DNA sequence: GCATGTGTTCTAATTAGAACGCATG
DNA sequence: GCATGTGTTCTAATTAGAACGCATG
């Protein structure tokens, strides 16, 4: 996927699952003021989803995936949000011909055992990338990525080890990281300012 | 529906048997007469291997664990015409109370079918032929048979082996084989009634039995739990040979590998009735060679 | 020795079998080709007996245990033109050190037959033909080899499977069947090599392999006790069906109610190499009938 | 077997193994005192007489049998006397067409078990008869008698308990135990005095 | 010169058998 | 309106495997 020119960019289309990221997707810049219903389309149960839903929903730009934040309120096992977000990505993939460039992204928040690991990246066809978010004085932000964006497996973030993660697992209870990670995508669509 | 097919443009096929246990898959499609080209087949079990590789002198290509077939793999050994397989149901079926549905345990093994199943998919803009198939029982959640017809993207047929078989077995089929859904029927050889299934001076006490599992308790009938067969005025439970001729399977398909009662028992038990995966597999040999 | 018979003359034969084990002697009769008028079996093994059952279609008349086998059923089941059998060799074989011996244990069920087989003779001014075979091990003390010879006033001819079959099997054989001296030639249709006895993709170790017993330990070869068979890069034991290849038996001949490895090696492990049996019993087919 | 008068009764032909009842013969006048060179034939080890010895030797009016009395001389297992006794059993038979009487006889001393002696009636195809030959004051002799001889199994003898005579065996550690059931055989041969 | 055997046996694995389970026609 | 089941389990019977044995060509 090369780069767009700037007049030719045009806004996104994303498709957010199991979690509502319009607040920090519009923070950036990405979705124009209101009342246009074009630029996210967000479902929270997709069990009874079909391809002529998401087809008819308008093509997506991004489709976005996303485990509950680590806490004890999940009814659905934690492998149930990958196999049903690879389910809706085949369907909401375009024809073989590009018309315009397609992204997808799926990030865990230290929810996925190593078995839901393994899993998810045999369906996602990568291992994941680790988002570390560290001061010194603070431990607070880290979650796992598989995304086909060039620029998210493209620098090298801070390497991490995870028998550290597990010391971060405090499970009693996104600015900073989580639109770094999200930037790279507006070298592709519109800058709404 | 696809078009049919000339006799002469026609080719031997091309198969893809995940969780493929005792070459059900293959029996079948060598006794209906296709020209099978290849039959790539995913099976851990080391007895069950053994089975299919003595009982087929080596024409089946073994993978092993499906987990571990990766999307090179595919066109590699690719293209398939045929991707059948069927899952393990330890924690789908009903008769395991401790089942953990299929998104835990080994009922996630499904969308390791489900994922391999869209690699072998004829990419757009190829009309080639291409069917699929998968099994799996009644007795679970209905919740997992709404998810398994979600990312199948269909409904499944149930076919029960009572039809063509001397045992009750109700399985779900899902898949794209030309009509699936037509009323299944019966042939001269099907043997229909318990005492065409069992040997020489053995009467048996049924028509037709319960459903056969891996235990040895699923043989003696009902709440009962009496004995299916009488010798010599003395009561037995059924044999290795009759369980074979139960399933369709040809007699002492499963006498390898110097297994037991129990080990032939545990192959039989989760295999797929061989008529009822034979009335499936029939209209296939209008789209490939036969010989 | 004994007097020709014409083809319109010749009537089917009239058998009495002692100690019969699974039917090895109806098996080698019926595969040469002669018509078998009356099989009359002595064994007290249900396995042994569900083998002959089955595997001949209810054709042998079952008496039980030799020793309530009394004269007038002797002359009731007669008249007997073959009385063939072989004793239990479990104290009487070298392989077990605590042999009992011919007149204690099991060795004395030998003077059973011998009873039997005067019963059987036809007597004084009846030219009608005759014909008996026993067989033993020949690791047999001294003594118990001259005390048999005294019984049936005949010295044994020793014959070994190896000749004919792809094992060391050495056995006497006592009897008045027609040329038993002659020099045993195989036949085309003899596996003599361990490698043609094995299913596929199965490496034989060796050409030849020791004498098998009951136990399983005799497949395990020499000293070194190695296993005889190389699978997939991997030691094996011998099969169930191999061991039947071996013996000359059919394919599946002790897939028999339910038996597991070690039940049919045991029935094979006391029975006849069927090759060698078949080298004594052709003689007959020019004295009865054949079709 | 039917009477035969007095003026043609030979003497007999006895062929009697493992023990030698020449001194019971003798006495009760079936053997002449002067004799050449014998009517009676004895042999101790018959494991390599063959059917030609026994036939060579003349043909027999009677074949006896016997066992070694308890003690320490049982060479040989129990068992083996009784398959070699009817092993020269069948040989010293004659002609079907009978020429004369032809009787046969086995006795034991209280020394084959249970197993043995079903097995003994079974080879001589009939159950034993046992001799008390005990006095009211003195219960000395014992023994056990298969035989063809109609009187032996014609007339009722003393009935016995075997659990008592069962340790008679132990207790051990002759005319009328077995000479008295020889005695009937006098009638068909000849007597000497 | 030294490996072989129509088995008995004792022990370590190993499997047989039935208890257990309840939503659903 | 009760009976059924592509199984997990736990115990109790199972066998599996190798030690044992030595007269002998
Ligand atoms: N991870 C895995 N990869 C490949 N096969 C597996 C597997 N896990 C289990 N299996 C196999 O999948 C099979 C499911 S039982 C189905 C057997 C087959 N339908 C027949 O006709 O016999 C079992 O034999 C099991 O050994
Ligand atoms: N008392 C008895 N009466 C009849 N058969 C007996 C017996 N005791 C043992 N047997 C049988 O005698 C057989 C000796 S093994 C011989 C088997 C036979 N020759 C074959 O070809 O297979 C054994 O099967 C044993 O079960
Ligand atoms: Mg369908
Ligand atoms: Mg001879």
């Amino acid at each position: 996927f090369e780069t767009v020119p700037v007049w030719r960019r045009q806004p996104v289309r994303v498709l957010s699952l199991f979690e509502d990221i319009k607040k920090e997707l519009t923070s950036l810049g990405f979705l124009e003021s209101g009342s246009d219903p074009g630029q996210l389309k967000h479902v929270v149960d997709v069990t009874d989803t079909v391809r002529k839903d998401v087809e008819e929903w308008g093509p997506f730009d991004l489709v976005y995936g996303a485990t509950p934040p680590l806490g004890h309120t999940c009814d659905r096992p934690p492998s149930w949000y990958l196999f049903q977000f690879h389910r809706l990505l085949q369907y909401a993939r375009p024809k073989p011909g590009s018309p315009r460039p397609f992204f997808w992204m799926f990030v865990d928040n230290l929810v996925l055992n190593k078995e839901d690991l393994d899993v998810a990246s045999r369906f996602l066809e990568m291992e994941p990338v680790t988002i570390p978010d560290v001061h010194g004085g603070s431990l607070q932000n880290a979650v796992r990525v598989w995304s086909n964006i060039p620029a998210i497996r493209s620098r090298h973030w801070a390497l991490v080890s995870e028998e550290e993660l597990s010391l971060l697992a405090q499970n009693k209870q996104p600015t900073k990281l989580v639109k770094n990670c999200f930037l790279p995508l507006r070298e592709y669509f519109k800058y709404f300012s | 529906l696809y078009p049919a097919i000339p006799a002469a443009r026609r080719r031997p096929i091309r198969v893809l048997s995940l969780f493929d246990g005792i070459a059900t898959g293959y029996l079948v499609l060598k006794e209906l007469g296709i020209k099978v080209g290849k039959y790539v087949a995913s099976e851990v079990c080391e007895e069950s291997i053994a089975v299919g590789t003595v009982k087929h002198e080596g024409n089946i290509k073994y993978v092993n664990d499906v987990r571990n077939i990766t999307k090179k793999n595919i066109e590699e050994w690719g293209p398939f015409d045929l991707v059948i397989g069927g899952s393990p149901c330890n924690d789908l079926s009903n008769v395991n109370p401790a089942r953990k549905g299929l998104y835990e345990g080994t009922g996630r093994l499904f969308f390791e079918f489900y994922h391999l199943l869209n690699y072998s998919r004829p990419k757009e803009g190829d009309d080639r032929p291409f069917f699929w198939m998968f099994e799996n029982v009644v007795a679970m959640k209905v919740g997992d048979k709404r998810d398994i017809s979600r990312f199948l993207e269909c409904n499944p047929v149930m076919i029960d082996a009572i039809k063509v078989s001397a045992a009750h077995r109700a399985r779900y089929f899902w898949g794209n084989l030309p009509g699936m859904n037509r009323p299944v029927i019966a042939s001269k050889n099907d043997k229909l009634e318990l005492q065409d299934c069992l040997e020489y001076n053995r009467i048996a006490k049924l028509k037709k039995v319960q459903t056969i599992t891996t235990k040895s308790n699923s043989i003696k009938q009902g709440k009962n739990q009496l004995f299916p067969v009488v010798m010599n005025g003395k009561e037995d439970v059924l044999w290795c040979t009759e369980l074979e001729r139960i399933f369709g399977f040809p007699v002492h398909y499963t006498d390898v590998s110097n297994m037991g009662r129990g080990a032939r028992q545990k192959l039989l038990g989760r295999s797929w009735s061989v008529p009822v995966i034979r009335h499936l597999f029939a209209p296939l040999k209008d789209y490939f060679a036969c010989e």
